[PDB]
């Protein structure tokens, strides 16, 4: 029974290490009923919708083609949630392809597997850049 | 034993534990050689 | 059963209208053992801690001293999470006492009542500004 | 079946959920507090 | 061939219902080469420039930024115009962002799309307050 | 010296000016502004408490304008907004003050829908006229 | 403590520093920067007036660096620009001043292409090294 | 299978020929993962920002104002590099807008397309004036 | 960690919150906010149609607040603006809605002038309190 | 010693008279270190920082550019404050640029100049409208 | 003698010219037309 | 005699109030053989010719169609001239029918009435905009 | 005993160690009275 | 002896607490040969020079008008110096008269008195606002 | 004896020129137990550990790797301090490897050798950027 | 057959017209005038 | 009266000495109504805007912002103009911000101030880098 | 139709055009541009390695301008900058390329100081002319 | 005494202060390093 705050901090550390160390390895963090948004746009101008399923999450990650992503974490706030879950709020700056950093907004929902102790998986993940909304 | 996303404990630390080196130099070999100069 | 997007949009509308009109009546949105971290600054300058319980949530809401809270909702995302709950990410502007609008997010986690069907209560509430982190 | 634009019949009717309530508020209670008060 | 008065009441009810609930979908009422003119957004707020097209109408609606806009319709007049069109002159009280009840008048000109019977789209939409003119 | 067709805003404002000046001076000639299929309300209030219905015709429009028999009425237009609409016509939204037979200043709401005459270019007639006072509605 | 892998610019600058410090300290160890398929030319002029060709292997790298037998050479780097390229490697473009065996500083012009070793993560070797002085070219 | 030196000379000749004649077509040499840096002008000419993609590269070229740019190429070095690619490093004198001969380095990293043999595209393109640094 | 002292806006808002919460809870204890030379008027109306006058001393404010029932009143503050003024004190301007004994909410106009006590740092008392519902005025 | 009520009525009359006739000389009422806040002047119109000093007060008054701003005073309360000062609360109707009558609060805090008896200057000047709040 | 700011006794009383008329408007007729009505 | 500057200030205020309120009553300000050149470009773009006399001035004012004429007066200069007249140069912003404010000058020449002392009539009026010239 | 200028031990903290209060209310009574409600 | 970083942090805390709470007590920090600059502009816009002596320092502090100064400290870096003195570098934001916060750059030099243990006095003090230089 | 301002100006010029020309040679500006601080981020991110002793400053400068370090001095202040030393506060812009200019300050404390007159060595050197703490 | 990007066999070689002249200038006179002179 | 060649040599030596040491005091060479043009950078570097007066000359010099600008004068010509003034044409090499040698020409027209014999001020100062043209 | 006496930049450019066209066409006529107290240097180089001195006077200006033979010289002016100066004069700074008798394009460096004649308005003569080639200086 | 502007005879010559050195640098050797290359 670890502290949600430390659980969220360690999860964000691992997630943003794996984002650039191995972007194609990111799908292992999610599960069956898992959502995913990473701040996309289209012709209509509306932000991109979510995708569900591990395969769809992996395909979306490869489409977004994260290369050498650099992340500065300005804030992490983790709290307890149903089924001993953890809700994580992430405030930071993200830069893709070594380009200009953009302020980014992130909400993780991590749920226990229920089979292994302290085993968490990313049930939900929402991401959005500041410039694309404000 | 705190682990996440079906990853073995310390799978990420072990993966990212390497340092930036060039050629066959061990980490800090160049610094050791230039340490001779004042 | 309604869509998570519908639930999130309706809850955002109701919550951010009640915040402007009757901030003292905002404590009825939460239930027992519910998180509320609508802060950001404390004596040491670090992000504020959490208050749990309806009494503590009401006390902190009164402490915030909401006066004609004008909200400006730039974006709302709603997804279905574990235990039939709904996770909402809200981005926008907030102005308290008719001051300058400040950019913010708010993460809601809404849990479903076991007894009453189609009933939700705010299990988790997180609020953050830009100027307190960036 | 009078609809406007590319709106289906009853689309915004389904978009309007009168029985969706939060907290211990009764249906329409929030409107009641924030309408003419 | 429905009664123009009946079409006017139906349109006013649906239009303000969707306006109160989900502002993002207001452009769904409008089609192509349709005119939308409102109170006006500028550094001074004086010049109100109309916009044309679904994309521009949606952009303008988002920029002018409806949120929990309560409308009390005092009166609606519906009449028959050219090409079997409808003209709706509406007087009411509008409160956007939970401001006070402000007197407003709004004129719609609706034309049938032709493909589907009993179907109308906003060809003209002129909105105006009383505080900024009178 | 390019001979440009008048902008819809120009047509709307010019129509408002002529309409209200002629209404102030010679209401008897006002009926000629409307065509055969002309719908019209002007601050109506029947003996029930509800706003009066619409009327639908030129000769009847003449009967109406003699019914309210404006004399030396004063009009002060505060806003005019004209836009193009179907069949080349112009939709005009008008707001201001009107006092008939030297009563107090009353706010009013007016919406105009004009249609081309078809035979002569740049010729319009009042297809739709909606006018209601603010006190009779609010 | 997010463990981000080094950016292409960072690894390029770090490699430039190490390269031009080890060149000043121990030129004999310079050959260990290159691999089996490493192509390298260092501002050479053959007995014809045209720029010298390049060697294509670690052993000939060692033979060449012993050939120009750098001693206590002074290097002053004025520009380094590194970009990520194909196969995770980094292409580095470098310009500065170099004076070997204590003559005057000579303006030089260099291009580096590095490749990952494959076995150890974040390990690179000098796949391509192109170096020429502006005296021997312009 | 051509010589790396031979393809280097062919590419340098063709690239500067097209640069002199029709600069607007320069982007045809690059793909989508291509990196392009050239000079730089943000505040006083010092900040050089990399651009990626054909659209960004074309926009950058049009902003970089190539008109009748005369190039006297003094040296070309072409070598073999990873994935059977080539690396070209050229020194020359460039005169844009009929200015004077300015010393410059230009480094291409060219990759094979794969679809057609003996076909290459500019994967990396680093330009730098010698005077602005030395 | 710098202790500092509260900004005048912070003092004004904090005072408004305490004053109105204590008014809603224990109106009898409202008199402790004032001093010996405190002027106070709370939405009065004399038997002439004109607004009533003000009291000028702790005892009179106590008498007045006992005069009006002031029980279980609900207040919603829409605007608070506080500025520094003479003798370190704070002038506070308040706008909102008030409803005493569960009647309809009526808009009110309020101005507060606070004065430091001097004996204790960061201690203030209500030197001037002007309050009138904008229904007996407009 | 003049009555606080008497000086309040005298000042309210004289101040609004000069404000109606020649706005440029409004700053003559204020001295040094005096605070002046009036309405809202911004891109959104909500935030308006108070200005201090005669120069800044005159600049703000000119920026607002009062022209035939007619005032109908419905109520004036004058009371005695510290340093033998006067506090004047004013309720009225203001119409600027020949617009409609708008309800407004004004709050003057006047301090004696000391050099001349029965001499007062506007130490504090708070202005608020009706539409801005509620 | 009570004045405010730096104004003298009756400074803006002298500034206010009630008998200044323009056109054929009677004294104060423009104001009477403007206010109320 | 009132100072030319005060006469100019008062006349500017009265004129620009009557222009907004009663445009049809503006003809009373002028007298017999008085110039009035307020207007825009002619058919050939040349400045409009003057109109002389009360009837012609009224006809031109009515044709100008001054509806809700909002003025924003930046500067007023008034100087005494020959025959005890006053010349006023006025610069400001004008907006007819709530459109964008346009920069303008307007020159008045006010001549004293021979019969009634302390009474002026507008002998000359020269209005022009900026965009129509620059 | 770190002190600066000519101030005594903790003079600055003594001077600045005073919470904001109104009237005769020592800091806390108002919260006590509002604690009665839910 | 205590740590230079600790004594520097303590001095910064005390100095800014005094600078807000009791600005007129600030001169007691400084000594006979102390210097003082606080970012003043005069004449050709050149920054103001320094003043020396306790009396001159007090006069400058009083003339600079410090009222309710709010200071946010973003960086404090203290190090050992000659005679066990401490050099302090301060980065932050300062707001005077509750106005807009301005970025500020500060350098303190503190020297031991000589006889009283752990007794430091401000030998040198340099202050500069960012907007006045950059 | 020269003026402290003269000493500061001359030292700033010499140091910031030698930084560009011979960064490796900077180590002879310092001496025994001299504090050097110039640095960026660490595990905590805010502070940087100081390096003492000529070998340590040389190692730290080499780690910093200044290549064509273009400086841009906006302001220099120099004041006398204890034992004839000079404290210099420098504000300006820095650009390493021809990148974007970043705002910075640097505090120098220069102490005199007793052996040689007009012989100053950098006892203290502190460097900081605006973007790293803001 | 060696080409670059998307160019065909001598696409820009055929694009580059060497015999196109304007005015009295010989086919290359402008180039020679600008180059080295 | 001294030899114009001697005056030219003295002035060139002293002017470039002060340029190298303290740029801020360059304006002290110039007086009233004196013209100063130097290179040029407004938006692109081509527009060279003349400045007049000591204040504007000092502002331009502070914007041009030399830092250890070095100069090697290859040739100086001095002749006698009208009003006993001197014309000085200087060709040399300039290196600003420790950059490379760049050819430059600078033309002074120096006038005697009359009050003091053998006293001259820079009436005209035209600087131009040789590289910008050609 | 404002006359608007020419701006100093216009005078400088017009003078440069006329001077160099006349030099290219009829250089024997160049001496009339200078007055009696005119100083002249044109690319001088004495037999000592140093630039030659000046000539002060119109007759010897003509002598020296004939001394340097000027046949079909080609001039390409690449910069002219003229500013107003004392005694209503104009100071002109000029650069370009000059080739006499068809030699190579020599980069030249020139400064002009003009003086009003006084007898007739808008009349100027070359009071000071400084001209040196870049090759003879750098 | 040829001086320019408001400079006194020797003002900026004294401002030069060639004798000032820092660290263990010999007088003028820093200039020697930077100016040569």
């Amino acid at each position: 029974k670890p502290s949600p705050l430390l659980v969220g901090r360690e999860f964000v550390r691992q997630y943003y290490t794996l984002l650039n160390q191995a972007p194609d390895m990111l799908h292992r963090f999610y599960g069956k009923n898992s959502s995913y948004v990473h701040g996309g746009l289209d012709s209509n101008g509306k932000p991109a919708d979510a995708v569900y399923g591990q395969k769809e999450i992996h395909r979306k990650v490869m489409s977004q083609n994260f290369t050498n992503c650099h992340t500065k974490i300005r804030h992490v706030d983790a709290h307890a949630t149903l089924n001993d879950g953890v809700v994580v709020q992430v405030m930071g700056l993200l830069s893709n392809n070594n380009q200009a950093l953009r302020r980014f907004m992130q909400t993780f929902v991590l749920a226990p597997e229920g089979s292994v102790a302290n085993k968490f998986y990313v049930h939900n993940d929402i991401f959005r850049y500041q410039d694309e909304v404000f | 034993p705190i682990t996440f996303g079906d990853f073995n404990d310390g799978e990420i630390e072990s993966l990212s534990s390497e340092l930036l080196t060039f050629g066959d130099f061990l980490p800090g070999e160049v610094d050791d050689l230039t340490d001779s100069d004042w």
